[PDB]
């Protein structure tokens, strides 16, 4: 069916930014602890908290 | 002897020694690979300063310096208090000698591995009863030469004498004593196979540097390396010094490749007598076939008639 | 306080030494033995104490 | 597509719209700490490592 | 870097029209719109595929091959 | 007197290399930065 | 033992463990590991 409202339509230049979800998704149930405070480490590359 | 104080990660259910143990670093666990039972959890994966207890020993010292709000009067008194300490005089002089090692290696543009090898060689040969009367410069020079030889990067005696003003006799005796005590420490500690690192000749390692001093192309350098390798088979010049063997091989391949460099320029650059170079070329002219690389003359880049006769 | 904080206890004559859990020895590549800053300061304190004992 | 979200065409993605290459370079050196303490580029085995 | 095989929006094969697009510009002296219409690209979704393409493979081919047989 | 020992070229070399490798400009931070190579315009 | 290619002259070389990493033809010290001989599978999506 036709939409009741007409749609603005045309080419537009779009850029892919370097923020991927796969480089940012992070989870940790348990992992390595820091040597000093024995708390979870920092950073998703180190399976951090 | 002494208390045990040792923890072994053994599975109390599989009872298999040695156990198959997986260190799940991502999940922070130490588990048995057979049953999956965890053994130690919350394992440890910056805040201080790096200090290797092999180069400077177990020395832990901090210096006094200017802060954000610092008076000049308080800093000088603390510096004089730190300087006037009697128990670290041996540590102070060995750090001064290590600073001299770094100064001499940095004035030669030697790589960092040479500095480390010379430092550990000085530390191993330090405070020896057999090595007490020798001059400090001789110890310095022999440590630098040992560090160059150990890293397969060995310089010559003339190089070290060009930097460090040391007489030839005392430098040779110091090198012999330090080699003896280094072999003794290797036998007492971790045994090291030489595999041609303390080699007296080492004429393969002088060819690229000596060709670089003359600005030769690469193929001249590899032809000279092949010539110097094949010069060992010649019994007439096997007793020659490896500097002279390297120089006459380089000069033979310069004449072979028609490089416009005279014997006088080679002798001036590498401090070999021009008569010695000429005699070495004359005595190597009879063995032209063996010294010249056969694949070079097969490819036609060089020919044996380019070498002038005697 | 008479029991918990006397002014005479404000002067340090017996320095407590924290355990290695307070000042752990880190590893840069599990072959270096880099110590904590508190270990270095305690070493300097010990050196100064030994120097003062020998001078006295 | 509410609150700055956008609806991308999946068919366009299948044909290469905004598909990108990603390169990551890992550097490693064998350093000589001393005489016997030297690193070696080798394939390790579970028996002796 | 090389011409896409298909139009992103609709899926028309435009990868076989790139070499004939360049010929319509350099030896037929056509402007870009008539060259696009001549090849059959009537939707601007297809026209932007060829019109806006940058042929970066030509710059990549100037470098010498690392593994040369 | 040895001229090779008199002039320590490592002073100039290491000073320039350290002040360009790190941002520190002395002996001001952030003066030298790793060049961005995400895009050409970057 | 293992195949390499010099970075600038593109000459195939075979290097062992004791060999210094250096081209034997042009002397460039940058060498690339040869591409693997096993066939590698790619989904065409
Ligand atoms: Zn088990
Ligand atoms: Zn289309
Ligand atoms: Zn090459």
């Amino acid at each position: 069916k036709k939409l009741m409202a007409q749609i603005f339509f045309g080419p537009t230049y779009y850029q892919r930014l370097r923020h991927m979800v796969d480089d940012k998704i992070h989870a940790r149930a348990r992992g390595p602890m820091q040597v000093l405070t024995r708390q979870p480490v920092e950073g998703r590359s180190r399976d951090g908290g | 002897r002494g208390p045990n104080l040792n923890i072994v990660l053994t599975c109390p259910e599989c009872k298999v020694y040695p156990p198959k143990i997986v260190e799940r670093f991502s999940e922070g666990d130490v588990v048995c690979a057979l049953c999956g039972l965890v053994l130690s959890d919350k394992l440890v994966d910056r805040v201080g300063e790096a200090s290797n207890p092999l180069l400077d020993g177990n020395n832990l010292s901090t210096r006094i310096g200017k802060g954000e709000t610092t008076d000049m009067r308080f800093t000088k008194e603390l510096n004089k208090a730190q300087g006037k300490n009697v128990m670290d005089k041996k540590d102070n002089e060995v750090q001064a000698a290590f600073a001299k090692i770094t100064m001499l290696c940095d004035a030669a543009e030697l790589p960092k591995i040479v500095k480390d090898c010379a430092k550990e060689a000085y530390k191993l040969c330090h405070d020896e009863k057999t090595l007490k009367g020798k001059s400090m410069e001789s110890i310095m020079a022999a440590s630098i030469l040992i560090g160059c030889r150990r890293a397969e990067v060995a310089r010559t005696f003339k190089e070290i004498q060009s930097l460090i003003h040391v007489k030839t006799k005392e430098f040779g005796k110091t090198l012999n004593i330090m080699k003896n005590i280094l072999r003794g420490k290797s036998e007492d500690g971790f045994l090291k196979i030489d595999t041609d690192n303390m080699s007296g000749a080492q004429n393969l390692t002088y060819i690229p540097r000596f060709c670089s001093h003359l600005g030769l192309p690469m193929q001249v350098t590899t032809s000279a390396e092949y010539t110097a390798k094949k010069c060992k088979e010649i019994k007439e010049i096997a007793g020659k010094s490896p500097i002279t063997i390297a120089v006459v091989s380089i000069y033979l391949n310069i004449l072979l490749f028609q490089i416009p460099i005279t014997a006088a320029k080679v002798g001036q650059t590498l401090q070999v007598t021009e008569g010695t170079i000429k005699s070495g070329y004359k005595i190597l002219y009879e063995h032209r076939d063996k010294l010249v690389d056969p694949q070079l003359i097969a490819n036609g880049v060089v020919s044996l008639d380019n070498l002038p006769g005697v | 306080n008479e029991v918990f904080s006397r002014p005479e206890w404000m002067i340090l004559t017996c320095l407590p030494v924290p355990p290695p859990p307070v000042r752990p020895s880190i590893s840069f590549n599990e072959s270096q033995r880099g110590e904590d800053d508190l270990t270095f300061k305690l070493a300097d304190i010990l050196k100064a104490n030994i120097s003062l004992e020998t001078l006295e | 597509n509410q609150e700055d979200s956008m609806i991308m065409n999946q068919s366009s993605i299948d044909r290469g719209l905004f598909r990108s290459l990603f390169f990551r370079s890992y550097m490693d050196q064998e350093k000589k700490y001393g005489m016997s303490i030297t690193e070696t580029f080798e394939k390790p085995q579970r028996t002796n490592t | 870097m090389i011409v896409p095989v298909r139009c992103f929006s609709c899926g028309k094969v435009v990868g076989d029209k790139w070499e004939s697009y360049l010929n319509l510009l350099q030896e037929d002296e056509l402007d870009e719109g008539t060259a696009l219409s001549r090849l059959g690209l009537k939707r601007y979704c297809c026209r932007r595929m060829i019109l806006t393409h940058v042929d970066l493979i030509e710059k990549f081919l100037r470098y010498n091959p690392l593994e040369k047989r | 007197f040895n001229m090779k020992l008199a002039i320590n070229a490592k002073t100039i070399t290491s000073g320039l290399k350290y002040a360009l490798a790190t941002g520190n400009w002395g002996e001001r931070a952030g003066v030298s930065q790793v060049l961005n190579r995400y895009t050409y315009s970057s | 033992t293992l195949k390499y290619i010099c970075a600038e002259c593109s000459s195939k070389l075979s290097l062992s463990r004791t060999d210094a990493v250096r081209c034997k033809d042009c002397g460039h010290r940058i060498l690339l590991k040869a591409r693997t001989k096993r066939l590698v599978q790619f989904e065409a999506r």
